[PDB]
RNA sequence: GAUGUCGGCUCGUCGCAUCCUGGGGCUGAAGAAGGUCCCAAGGGUUGGGCUGUUCGCCCAUUAAAGCGGCACGCGAGCUG
RNA sequence: GAAACUUGGAUUUCUAACCUGAAAAAUCACUUUCGGGGACCGUGCUUGGCGGGUAGUUUGACUGGGGCGGUCGCC
RNA sequence: AACGAUAAAAGAAGUGAGAAUCUUCUUCGCCGUAAGGACAAGGGUUCCUGGGGAAGGGUCGUCCGCCCAGGGAAAGUCGGGACCUAAGGUGAGGCCGAACGGCGCAGCCGAUGGACAGCAGGUCAAGAUUCCUGCACCGAUCAUGUGGAGUGAUGGAGGGACGCAUUACGCUAUCCAAUGCCAAGCUAUGGCUAUGCUGGUUGGUACGCUCAAGGGCGAUCGGGUCAGAAAAUCUACCGGUCACAUGCCUCAGACGUAUCGGGAGCUUCCUCGGAAGCGAAGUUGGAAACGCGACGGUGCCAAGAAAAGCUUCUAAACGUUGAAACAUGAUUGCCCGUACCGCAAACCGACACAGGUGUCCGAGUGUCAAUGCACUAAGGCGCGCGAGAGAACCCUCGUUAAGGAACUUUGCAAUCUCACCCCGUAACUUCGGAAGAAGGGGUCCCCACGCUUCGCGUGGGGCGCAGUGAAUAGGCCCAGGCGACUGUUUACCAAAAUCACAGCACUCUGCCAACACGAACAGUGGACGUAUAGGGUGUGACGCCUGCCCGGUGCCGGAAGGUCAAGUGGAGCGGUGCAAGCUGCGAAAUGAAGCCCCGGUGAACGGCUAAGGUAGCGAAAUUCCUUGUCGGGUAAGUUCCGACCUGCACGAAAGGCGUAACGAUCUGGGCGCUGUCUCAACGAGGGACUCGGUGAAAUUGAAUUGGCUGUAAAGAUGCGGCCUACCCGUAGCAGGACGAAAAGACCCCGUGGAGCUUUACUAUAGUCUGGCAUUGGGAU
RNA sequence: CCCCCGUGACAGGGGGCGGAGGACCGAACCGGUGCCUGCUGAAACAGUCUCGGAUGAGUUGUGUUUAGGAGUGAAAAGCU
RNA sequence: GAAACGAUGACUGAAUCCGCGCGGACCACCGCGCAAGGCUAAAUACUCCCAGUGACCGAUAGCGCAUAGUACCGUGAGGG
């Protein structure tokens, strides 16, 4: 769903369940000491951080009930505020179809039902999960985003195959946790973003094409009128395919990375 | 015609200060150098 | 260790290889109207459209709408 | 032709190096209960490769101005 | 030349050696969303008093922000500190590093923010929630009485706690009206005789059964331990019983009563002008915040600090007999700032500078509204040369016959238009717009009737050339080019058609991610993000759309082979020694990533031999010839529109062709108006001129510095010849003095420089790769 | 959101109401479009007139952080 | 370079007295020395300061200063 109109815009999103409740402050910044390292990003409106439970282990064997499903900035992911029988309230990112006031059990013996958050060896094949723990313990580095999913494929010994959103297949051992279902935030992607400055509500001041800069500034800089040569960034690497990975440990846990 | 100098005591003193020259040794060099230039006068008193 | 460049505007001034006017000779000049050559520099030699344009083409006129010089006259005068 | 005191190589795998995460102790430190990775990675020395990302420089003369064209020695 | 804004002065009185300039008086003019007032910065005695007059002051000076001396600055409650924390800074241990040093958990520093006890008045020449007077408030220690018991941690909790827009109700600040009150007196000019005119018309505290909008409020019993390290009576949850109207709770503020203030003025001595005393009434009606009641209500996405004080709970501890708590006096109250300037003569601008400087207050009348606009209160000010003159010229203005853009690069500039109400309004459209299209009417006064109010509606009457009667105040339209759009950019010649922009595409990156800062197996940014994410690159809303060519360059993929380094390794070759031996060059094999080799790749570099332009457009921001050819407009059209096509040298994301809207964009046209023009005139003001005061600058070989013509280094006052020409100034003009300015920026030269580029040379950060260590065991 | 009409390949349309906007006119403020003036200036970049933004990609104070092959840059080789 | 010798960053890793290193590829011979442990006056350099002296200055000289790192310029280093 979206808003639609005339007066010069397109497509805002729409949300239920509103609270404004309980976690740490965050503070915007771009440069890191001297010259800005991660480029642009100097704008933005005043976000706060929400501590979110990726690990979800020590709550093992303990059921919970969804309080509400809340909007969080810095996210693109619906978050469900969980409350446990323990009394402990914990923010857990909300998947598609996860209702308000549903009940989500934690722990390994919990059924592959929505949100139930179990390890892979107990997850029946083909099933869809999100928030995938990479190395047992720690937390989920995989599929934390909107509409992003992972599909379990037949395991090995302690190890399982998974199809990540990129399409790449990964070896990930079954000792790792995961959450059942895919994390929607509906379809975030088709938001229109309207006009500029909206891109500025959040990140800041997007691409400055090197081709308008000067020979001193960028490789693309210089000349008379709009043109090209080369094909390359801040430093001469290029737009198109150059494998940027280094030959490494991880690389033996990847089977058919394609796209 | 907003000019360059905007007197601000705290600024002036927090850059340029005796304390501020203590912070570093390029500073401490300045200090000894000046002491040597003959009793000059110094950074905070001005 | 600088003589500011095109064109316009302003202001003129000079040469005559005379566009007009004046005086003549010849005419394949009856008259009227011309052609051409000589004498002649006093004065006069219009207003617009196009173009940065000088030039040039066009409009409407005129006795005629001359050609050139003056640092392609003139920016310690203007424009730009 | 078997046995071994054996030596290097590729494979495979292992845990005591090492890396790395959680745990009451925000970075560390730890007896640590552990978990994953792992002789890899990293790292130091060397070998060859790439490298306007950066750096130092080079880019002649004659010439009825310079350039272009041409011409530099020899008979 | 100038004396620093064209806001403006005049007279009298005074002081004095001397007055246009200092003082007093009375007028005038100027500001008044300030040119008034209050802070913060910053500046330092610039404040006040008494002197002074060199210099500073653009003149003058008796005067000053100047010089001399003397005084003035007062805090438990305001702001800061003994309180807290943000970004950032620092940082024991800790992590890195040729040195110096770079990082970094806790902790500590750091207001721009959180927390926190006072208000009303009075007055020194100069201070004021600071002193004084009135009543008040906070904490702390002690003392008396109650109580007669628990208190409550470097620890838990709750709380502090946070956005934007818009908006209901009730106030107050505060302003307005009056035949309300109060107070003073007069009045004349023609009138009025008060119903006129002028002024004032309440601030704090306490009490109170009075009026009162609005504001927010649940409570205990209890269950699980897996929750807050443990604890806990506390907090989260879960469950049970009493929260559908109530209603406990709170008063903004009003009202009353009292009290302390204040109040117009009146009195009184006056030592040249103040001081002391006295003290009138406070009414009805209306307007009203951005302040208060509040942490109100509603909607929205872009999702809106932390920590301490604060409240609650225990651990430990002391005591449970003298507790905590209350109030009753008492005692106690540290440090710093506090004058004055503070949109400016006191701060930044070299200056007493037309510049700049964050916040708060900022009255009245008229005006739909308002911080606009005119005038004006309070308050402040006439800008520290002045006086005449009424030439040229210049600047800033007012009016202009007839004409009306003929001016000219161009309507540049300057008119015209101008608010509000009504009627009315196009092609085209993305259905919002275009649009304030265009156009037409209205507008003042009085009276009458009507409504819903500041007022409006209707009718009639009136007055002037004119009724947004003055000030504020859009000219419009038709076509194109470019970019869609709001926006951004060359501080000081370029605001655009540049840049960015949502949207689109290619590609990279699986998380100690790619990428980037960096002595660094440190740390950090990416990101407390995880492929619907992040980096890079190019296009550039939306609409249809995006063709052919990979031979070369790159990038991705490939393995049969061609070469390929060290290196493990040593046949062989040669030296020396009598000799064992010791030694020099050093190869076949083993050798990786590269490169040659193959295949793919274009919203990759790219091209129209690898192919040769698919749409669509075309003399175009691309066009040479060229003012192309026809046509439109014009009396006349190198520009402009339309075709056509012969495209010198358009073309599909360095996008192709369109597109409503947008534009201080560029181009052509038309309407209107008009000093732009025919072609200029008159008028104003401020300079120019004259007199008195103060008094610069660039420049300058020296000068007793003419014309013609000729010569001369080839543009003569300075040489020749001839002509002209008494001495010296003032106002003016701009031809010469190759006039001034800056050792030409163009050009060339220098085996001069620097920025940039790349398939120029050479290295190199980075990065790839074999071997060697760190580096171990077991199987085949 | 609340009323009425309407759904034949068609969407909607009207009234109430609401209070949206890189909306509009316009002071403050931010900005510099065009002319003139100034040009040994009042001023080492202004003045008058005119013009742009004017709830946003907005303006502004304080505190801090980033710099010499370096920073910063809605991109001029601009600023430091 | 025919490059010995010393010196380390990486990697290997010896002998020891009929032993070891050197004598400028290397070998034999002949000589010279005994590393991988330490400490150590004097002659040597300098002039903030003090003394004496001068074919050194004498007020645009001599230190920048006949005293001043002051006045003054700058945010600052700095300059003067
Ligand atoms: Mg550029
Ligand atoms: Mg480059
Ligand atoms: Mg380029
Ligand atoms: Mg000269
Ligand atoms: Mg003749
Ligand atoms: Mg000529
Ligand atoms: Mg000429
Ligand atoms: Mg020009
Ligand atoms: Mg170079
Ligand atoms: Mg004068
Ligand atoms: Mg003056
Ligand atoms: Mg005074
Ligand atoms: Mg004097
Ligand atoms: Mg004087
Ligand atoms: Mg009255
Ligand atoms: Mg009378
Ligand atoms: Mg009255
Ligand atoms: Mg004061
Ligand atoms: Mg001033
Ligand atoms: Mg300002
Ligand atoms: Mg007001
Ligand atoms: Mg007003
Ligand atoms: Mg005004
Ligand atoms: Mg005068
Ligand atoms: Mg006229
Ligand atoms: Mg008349
Ligand atoms: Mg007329
Ligand atoms: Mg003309
Ligand atoms: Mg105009
Ligand atoms: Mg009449
Ligand atoms: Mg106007
Ligand atoms: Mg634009
Ligand atoms: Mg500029
Ligand atoms: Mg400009
Ligand atoms: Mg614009
Ligand atoms: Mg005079
Ligand atoms: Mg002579
Ligand atoms: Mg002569
Ligand atoms: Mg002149
Ligand atoms: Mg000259
Ligand atoms: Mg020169
Ligand atoms: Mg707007
Ligand atoms: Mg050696
Ligand atoms: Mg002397
Ligand atoms: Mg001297």
């Amino acid at each position: 769903r979206q808003m639609t109109t005339a007066d010069f815009s397109g497509l805002t999103k729409k949300r239920p369940e509103k609270a404004l409740t309980e976690a740490l402050p965050k503070t915007g910044g771009r440069n890191n000491r001297g010259r800005i390292t991660s480029r642009f990003i100097g704008g933005g409106h005043k976000r706060l951080y929400r501590i979110i439970d990726f690990k979800r282990r020590d709550k093992s064997g303990v059921n919970a009930k969804v309080a509400a499903i809340e909007y969080d900035p810095n996210r693109s992911a619906r978050i469900a505020l969980l409350h446990y029988a323990d009394g402990e309230k914990r923010y857990i990112l909300a998947p598609e179809g996860l209702t308000v006031g549903a009940t989500v059990n934690a722990g390994p013996e919990a059924e592959p039902k929505l949100g139930n958050a179990l390890p892979l060896r107990f997850v029946p094949v083909g099933a869809v999960v999100h928030a995938l723990e990479l190395v047992p313990g720690k937390g989920a580095q995989l599929a934390r985003s909107a509409g992003t999913s992972v599909q379990v494929q037949g395991k090995e010994s302690d190890y399982v195959i998974v199809r990540l959103p990129s399409g790449e297949l990964r070896r990930v051992h079954s000792e790792c946790y995961a959450t059942i279902g895919a994390v929607g935030n509906a379809e975030h992607k088709n938001i229109v973003l309207g006009k500029a400055g909206r891109s500025r509500w959040l990140g800041r001041k997007p691409h400055q094409r090197g081709s308008a800069m000067n020979p001193v500034d960028h490789p693309h800089g210089g000349g008379e009128g709009r043109t090209g040569a080369g094909r390359v960034p801040v430093t001469p690497w290029g737009k198109p395919t150059k494998g940027l990975k280094t030959r490494r440990k991880r690389k033996t846990s990847d089977r058919f990375i394609v796209t | 015609m907003k000019r360059t100098y905007q007197p601000n005591n705290r600024k002036r003193a927090k850059t340029h200060g005796f304390r501020a020259r203590m912070k570093t040794k390029s500073g401490r060099n300045i200090l000894a150098r000046r002491r040597a230039k003959g009793r000059h006068q110094l950074t905070v008193s001005d």
